[PDB]
Parts: structure tokens; C-alpha cells; sequence
């Protein structure tokens, strides 16, 4: 049959270069498309190739080799706004579009001054939950999901304070258990040795 | 605009022999535009059961057609093809010659 | 193999006579029609039996949809040309695309348009540009050449896709397209000239000429058209005027599908 | 100007319910399409319309119907909704079809969830948690956290409001919800968001913070028989004031 193959997910560092591959086996060829789709949004057209070679469009370049049946989308000087899924699609001999599953591009921010810490947020009088914030850690740190059923841990989020040109990673953990404490909330993750744990009470 | 008059050629499928069943062809070609009217004639009378191919296209943008019917040639019967086109002030009749 | 070609035609008429379609599209392999579509049927149908037997209904349903779209675009384009020419009445718009697979393995590819049966725009797939015949075509040339990606698409379709379709259709109807029926050649006199006629031959490509004492005389020869006989074979002829004041050795020469033939007139 | 406009943004359906998705384009395009997007696979064409006056089935026509009402509009019809039709639907258009280089213009998308029983639908519980004092003294920054928990399906829009105005700078919301019970198939969801401001901005006692979650749920015609409150479309929010 006809299949389009691209990697499920790619992770690169801010400011670096990433190459997203797309190989296709189709009955006939009338061009290859690349689309960008931010999470929760509509795909938007990026590029079109039908003859062999490389075409540039700002920071993005698209290459095509008809004989090898593959293409790549080249992203230079990666920025955080490049975080999205990238969809490749090929028109076959009957002008039908065959879509690849898409590649999710994750961008690690460059944290100039890491200050990893786990903070206890103040309780809410309308909630029985205790909330902990693991924040300001380097982008190489991964946040593992909870191994306790009544403890909930979200994946890391990259926050951008525009006025100060400041970026920081953070993840949240919460629970209503009596023995839940921020000192052990992220115990299932590999956290930096210098992580700051302020005193309770 | 340039309007091109049709070229009319009347001929038999096989080398004709009196008494042998044959096909009388009228090949109309080189005309433009596409609207055209063709009739095969037997002794000056229109032949009812006459078939024709679909309108065909040439590389020089003109059109062509083939009208034909099954017949048996005799020394007495005279055959012709009558064609009408916007480039013709009156119908043109081309007789079968052999 | 011999030289083979695949071609698609489109015809658009702006103010057609009642019952006459405003849009027609027909495909050919060599001299054989293979597909047909018009604005009346609004369906793509086979015109050769070996096409219907090798293409699934999914193929005809898909291109029927594309042709309905191509019909609408053709009407919009003809509407635009006739407005730019400031022409009233009924006018014709034509398109021809196709390719050739030559005997030596080389390929050719072509795409061009016509207005009122005359050349309008001709595509050059090597320079990737359109040749305009007048200023109405020049305006269209500017708009089409601004879309560089579509020019590249046309080059790929002509050089790659068209050739692949041709080889595909060539295999489907090889019993028809790749056969050889030699011509039957005869010479007779008519008042006074020598007519040398061939008939019953396929493919239609044939070369007939007269020679006088072993020397060609093309200006003297009258060449007849290669005409369909109606049974899948073709016929042709060539005449030459007879000189009544001197004896000469006339001979009809016929070449067809790699075989040469000589008929000396006694 | 508007491009491709499709509605509705979200929709919950019971098995067997009817549904019509609207799509209009104002770009004078001729070709329109209806896609569905599912995890782990590329876009699949449901139906398409090469030009006004003709439509044809795509790769997955079964369960759907379309109407090319005019040159601008191309509606998708689900006559008897099925759980397999839970997906994100995208309508698109192009200038023409049968050409190589013409690209597609996509609408914003429609997220449909089809359920056997509406008793699985829950609105979110929303709470705001004020910044850590240790964070303020260590970093001179203050991070508030908003938790939206226990909602189903994942049809929520979270936003922060500072002094009556919606803000986006300094805001990070989880791009994907968290399954509260990851083993269950119909698990309720949790969503977290952070708003980080300077310490001086948080320490202004007049500054007001609010996180709002728009939940898309049931409507008037949806039948409800549970003891708890009917989980209709609603806004759930919580607030906090600056602390000096
Ligand atoms: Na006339
Ligand atoms: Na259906």
C-alpha cells in the first residue's frame, strides 16, 4: 500500500538545529507538503517540494529526493515558539493527499541561571489539597509521573516572563493525603543534587 | 478569428468490387470550430443508418471525424458525402470516386 | 518498442449551441482514444476496451470528481480570456498536455493552450516559463509564472508522471498498440499519373514516396493523407505525374515498421 | 479575512444523537474537505467537494454525510453518533483540486466526544493557590497555581485574569490534561496552570488575580437523570488578592 513515515517525537535545545525526516512509499508522486500544527490549533502550510533539491524559507528549509523517496524539514536557530507538531503529506498519482502521523518537536529552553527548588504553596480555604511547585531547574531534568494513586504530578511547563526576558521550567504536584509533603512529592524523579528545600512551618 | 474549413475525403474501407460488401467512409478533418453536420448520400438521398466516431482532436487544435456505413457497391449506385460548417455558405457535396 | 505518446485534450466553448457541451476532455494513446468526459454526462468513461478492463471503478470515480473541477476552472479561464479580448459571441478554449516515449528511450513533454483554435500559451519545461502570443496571453503568463511551485509541478508531471501513465496504458493495450499489420501495396494508373496505394496496415505511421531512376523528387510527388479504414487499420496513397515524352523508371517506395518495400513500374 | 470558520468548537454527544458541523470559507475557494484527526495516525479524509455541485466519499465515509450547500459552505452530518466518532474534526479548503502545489487552509477544528452515558460528564473543580513565601525571598518572583480537577471530557479553556484583564505573559498551562486514574478508559482529568509575576507585583495589596475555566458540557436538550447537578456548559473560577 501507500505509507508515510516520520518520527513520533523529537527533542532539541533552543538555538540548535533539528532535521525532521519524512519517507514515503506511494503510487505516483505529485509533490510533498510540510505543515505546522501547534497544540490545539489548526495546521498551517509550511512548504512544498516536487523537484529534487533544497528550498529555503526563513529559518526553515525543505529538501526532497524523489529517487530515495524522502524529505526533511530543517529548522535552524530553534526558538520556543517552534514547539509544535510537523506534518508531512504527499500527493499521489491521483492527486490524493496521504498524511504522515506527524512529528512532535519539543524544545529545551536554555536556562542561564538554574536555581532548582521545591516550594510549598499556601493552602486555599476552598480546597483540601496541598500543592507543591518544583521550579527553576535545568532543562536536562525530567519529571516522572507519580507512583502514588492519590498524588498527582504534572509534566514540566516552560514559563516565559516577557518583561524580564526570563524562562523557567516547572512542574506541579498535589494531594489531599495527610502524610503528603513537598519534601517527598517529587521523590520518584531524578532531581538536581542542589535542589533547594525550604524549611516547613 | 480564424475559422478553418473542413477537408472531406470519401473512400471505401477495402478496395471496392461490385457485389462485395464494403464500408463507405467519409473522413472530415481540419475544421474549426467543432460544430459540423455530415450526411452520407446514396444517389442523392440521405442514408439513415450512418454511424460516426466521437469528435476527435488534432495537435494543431483542429478537429476530425469519421462517418461510415455498410454498403454493397454497384455500377449504378452513386455515393457522396454532404458536409455543412460555419465556413461554408452552402453544403458541400463530395462524391465517391473509383 | 516504437514511439508511443499519451495526450489529454480539453475543449471549452463559451456560448454553445443548444445540446452541445461547453466542456469536453478526451485522452489518447497514439491515435487511440482512451478516456472521455463532457459537461453533459459529467462522467469519465473509457473509450478503449483495454482501459475499462484494467482500471477499477475507483479510478473512474476519482477522476470524474477532478474533471468536474477542471470543467469549472476551464469555464472561469475562458470567461477571463474573452473579457480581456473584449470579444462577444461564442469562442473556444483548448488545452493539450502529454508526453512521448521515443524508441531510443528518450522522452518529450508538452503543454500548451489555444484560443479560437490558435496558439495562446506554450509551456517550456526546461526554462520553466510560458511563451505568450499576444498581450492577453502576456497577462496570463505573468500570473502563472508568479506561482513558481505550479511550474515545477508541471515539469515533474510531464517528465515523470506522464511517462509512468503511458507505460501503464501501453501494457494494458499491448495487443492493440504493439502489434504490426503490414500494408498491402499496389500501383495503378489514372488519367496520366501513377497512384501507389497501401491499405490494411497498423501502426498508422507509414512513409510512401515515388522515385525516378533512383532519385527522389519530392516537389513532383502528391502525398495523400493517412486515413482510418474503420476496422483498426489505415490506408494511404501517393501519386506522381507521368512524363509522356521520355521513358523513366518509376518505383513506389514504402517503409512501415522497420520494413522497406519497392514496387517498380514496368 | 476570516479564512475557514467551523463550528462548534466542542460538543458532547450521546450514542445515537444527531450532529451537524458547520464550515464556511470566505476565500472564494472551490475545493473543500472534512478531515478527522486521531492520536497515532495521520489525517484521514471523510468527505470532500472538488468544486461546487459535486461531493464524494473519502477514506472513512461510513457514519457521515456532507452537503456542499453553496460555494462557501460545506457541512458534515453525523446522523447516529458512535463512540468511534470521538475525534477532532478539521474542515479545510483549497483554491482548486487536481493540482500539485495548491495548499490547504484549515479551520480551527471541532472536538467531539461521543459517550454511551452522559453520567460520566463532570465540570471542573477550580482552586487557586497563592505563592510560596520562600520563593518570594529566594527568587524575588511569585508563582500562583490554578488547579482544574475532576472534569470530563477534556473540553476546557483555562485563562488568567489580572485586575480585570486577561493575561498571557508569565502564564504556562499544561498542554495536555492529566488522567486522574490513568488505568481507566473514561478517567476524569486534571489540569494545572502557573502565573509567575515579580515579587513587587504580588506584594501590591490592590492587585487581583483570577483563574477562569470555561467548561463545554451538556445543554438544555440533553436528558439528565443523576442525583448530582446537571453538568451543563459553565464557567468555574477562583480568585486571590495580592498580599502585603
Ligand atoms: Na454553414
Ligand atoms: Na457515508
Amino acid at each position: 500500500g501507500q505509507n508515510i513515515d516520520q518520527p513520533t517525537e523529537m527533542t532539541a535545545t533552543e538555538g540548535a538545529i533539528v532535521q525532521i525526516n519524512c519517507t514515503y512509499q506511494t503510487s505516483g508522486f505529485n509533490g510533498l507538503f510540510w505543515y505546522q500544527q501547534h497544540a490545539g490549533e489548526a495546521p498551517t502550510f509550511l512548504s512544498y517540494n516536487v523537484l529534487d533539491g533544497l528550498e529555503e524559507k526563513g529559518r526553515f528549509s525543505s529538501f526532497l529526493s524523489r529517487s530515495k523517496g524522502y524529505s526533511y524539514l530543517l529548522l535552524k536557530e530553534l526558538q520556543m515558539k517552534d514547539s509544535a507538531s510537523y506534518l508531512c503529506a504527499v500527493k499521489d498519482s491521483n492527486y490524493q493527499l496521504i498524511w504522515g502521523a506527524g512529528t512532535k518537536l519539543i524544545i529545551k529552553p536554555d536556562i542561564q541561571n538554574p536555581d532548582p527548588a521545591v516550594y510549598q504553596l499556601r493552602d486555599s480555604k476552598s480546597s483540601d489539597k496541598s500543592v507543591c511547585l518544583f521550579t527553576d531547574f535545568d532543562s536536562q531534568t525530567n519529571v516522572s509521573q507519580s507512583k502514588d494513586s492519590d498524588v498527582y504530578i504534572t509534566d514540566k511547563c516552560v514559563l516565559d516572563m516577557r518583561s524580564m526576558d526570563f524562562k523557567s521550567n516547572s512542574a506541579v504536584a498535589w494531594s489531599n493525603k495527610s502524610d503528603f509533603a513537598c519534601a517527598n512529592a517529587f521523590n520518584n524523579s531524578i532531581i538536581p543534587e542542589d535542589t533547594f528545600f525550604p524549611s516547613p512551618e | 478569428m480564424i475559422q478553418r474549413t473542413p477537408k472531406i475525403q470519401v473512400y471505401s474501407r477495402h478496395p471496392a468490387e461490385n457485389g462485395k460488401s464494403n464500408f463507405l467512409n467519409c473522413y472530415v478533418s481540419g475544421f474549426h470550430p467543432s460544430d459540423i453536420e455530415v450526411d452520407l448520400l446514396k444517389n442523392g438521398e440521405r442514408i439513415e443508418k450512418v454511424e460516426h466516431s466521437d469528435l476527435s482532436f488534432s495537435k494543431d487544435w483542429s478537429f476530425y471525424l469519421l462517418y461510415y456505413t455498410e454498403f454493397t457497391p454497384t455500377e449504378k449506385d452513386e455515393y457522396a458525402c454532404r458536409v455543412n460548417h460555419v465556413t461554408l455558405s452552402q453544403p458541400k457535396i463530395v462524391k465517391w470516386d473509383r | 518498442m516504437r514511439t508511443h505518446s499519451l495526450r489529454y485534450f480539453r475543449l471549452g466553448v463559451s456560448d454553445p449551441i443548444h445540446g452541445v457541451p461547453e466542456f469536453i476532455s478526451v485522452g489518447y494513446v497514439d491515435s487511440h482514444p482512451i478516456t472521455t468526459y463532457d459537461s453533459v454526462t459529467r462522467q469519465k468513461e473509457p473509450r478503449a476496451p483495454w482501459m475499462a478492463e484494467n482500471l477499477a471503478p475507483d479510478h473512474w470515480e476519482r477522476y470524474t470528481q477532478l474533471l468536474r473541477g477542471w470543467q469549472q476552472m476551464f469555464k472561469v479561464e475562458l470567461k477571463r480570456l474573452q473579457r480581456h479580448y473584449n470579444h462577444s459571441g461564442s469562442h473556444t478554449y483548448q488545452r493539450m498536455i502529454g508526453c512521448e516515449l521515443l524508441e531510443d528511450g528518450s522522452t518529450t513533454g508538452f503543454l500548451q493552450y489555444a484560443y479560437d483554435g490558435q496558439d495562446f500559451l506554450i509551456f517550456n519545461k526546461d526554462t520553466l516559463s510560458w511563451l505568450a502570443v499576444d498581450n492577453v496571453a502576456h497577462t496570463i503568463k505573468q500570473a502563472w509564472e508568479a506561482n513558481q511551485h505550479e511550474l515545477l509541478y508541471q515539469k515533474n508531471w510531464l517528465e515523470e508522471e506522464c511517462i509512468a501513465w503511458l507505460k501503464r496504458f501501453l501494457e494494458y493495450g499491448k495487443d492493440t498498440l504493439q502489434r504490426t499489420e503490414p500494408p498491402l501495396v499496389r500501383v495503378n494508373r489514372k488519367e496520366t499519373a501513377l497512384f501507389c496505394k497501401a491499405h490494411g496496415f497498423y501502426p498508422p505511421e507509414i512513409y510512401m514516396t515515388w522515385m525516378k531512376n533512383g532519385e527522389e523528387i519530392v516537389q513532383e510527388i502528391d502525398y495523400g493523407d493517412i486515413l482510418p479504414s474503420g476496422d483498426g487499420t489505415y490506408q494511404a496513397w501517393a501519386s506522381i505525374e507521368l512524363d509522356p515524352q521520355s521513358s523513366n523508371l518509376y518505383s513506389c517506395h514504402v517503409e512501415h515498421s522497420g520494413v522497406h518495400m519497392v514496387l517498380q513500374v514496368p | 479575512n476570516a479564512g475557514v470558520t467551523q463550528t462548534p468548537k466542542f460538543q458532547v454527544l450521546k450514542t445515537g444523537q444527531s450532529m451537524t458541523l458547520q464550515c464556511a470559507q470566505d476565500m472564494n475557494h472551490n475545493s473543500m474537505y472534512w478531515y478527522r484527526q486521531d492520536p497515532g495516525m495521520g489525517l484521514r479524509l471523510i468527505y470532500y467537494s472538488a468544486s461546487e455541485g459535486t461531493t464524494d466519499k473519502g477514506e472513512v465515509p461510513n457514519g457521515y454525510n456532507v452537503s456542499r450547500l453553496n460555494k462557501r459552505e460545506f457541512s458534515l452530518r453525523l446522523e447516529s453518533a458512535a463512540p468511534s466518532q470521538t475525534s477532532v474534526y478539521f474542515c479545510a479548503s483549497s483554491v482548486w483540486t487536481g493540482e500539485g502545489s495548491g495548499e490547504l487552509f484549515f479551520g480551527e477544528g471541532s472536538r467531539l466526544t461521543v459517550l454511551e452515558d452522559l453520567k460520566n460528564v463532570f465540570p471542573p473543580e477550580v482552586a487557586v493557590f497563592e505563592p510560596s513565601e520562600a520563593e518570594i525571598s529566594h527568587t524575588q518572583k511569585a508563582t500562583l497555581v490554578c488547579l482544574a480537577t475532576g472534569f470530563y471530557p477534556d473540553h476546557v479553556e483555562l485563562s488568567w485574569w489580572v485586575n480585570g484583564k486577561e493575561v498571557h505573559s508569565g502564564v504556562c498551562t499544561d498542554p495536555q490534561p492529566l488522567k486522574e486514574q490513568p488505568a481507566l478508559n473514561d478517567s476524569r482529568y486534571a489540569l494545572s496552570s502557573r502565573l509567575r509575576v515579580s515579587a513587587t507585583f504580588w506584594q501590591n495589596p490592590r492587585n487581583h488575580f483570577r483563574c477562569q475555566v470555561q467548561f463545554y458540557g451538556l445543554s438544555e436538550n440533553d436528558e439528565w437523570t443523576q442525583d448530582r447537578a446537571k453538568p451543563v456548559t459553565q464557567i468555574v473560577s477562583a480568585e486571590a488578592w495580592g498580599r502585603a
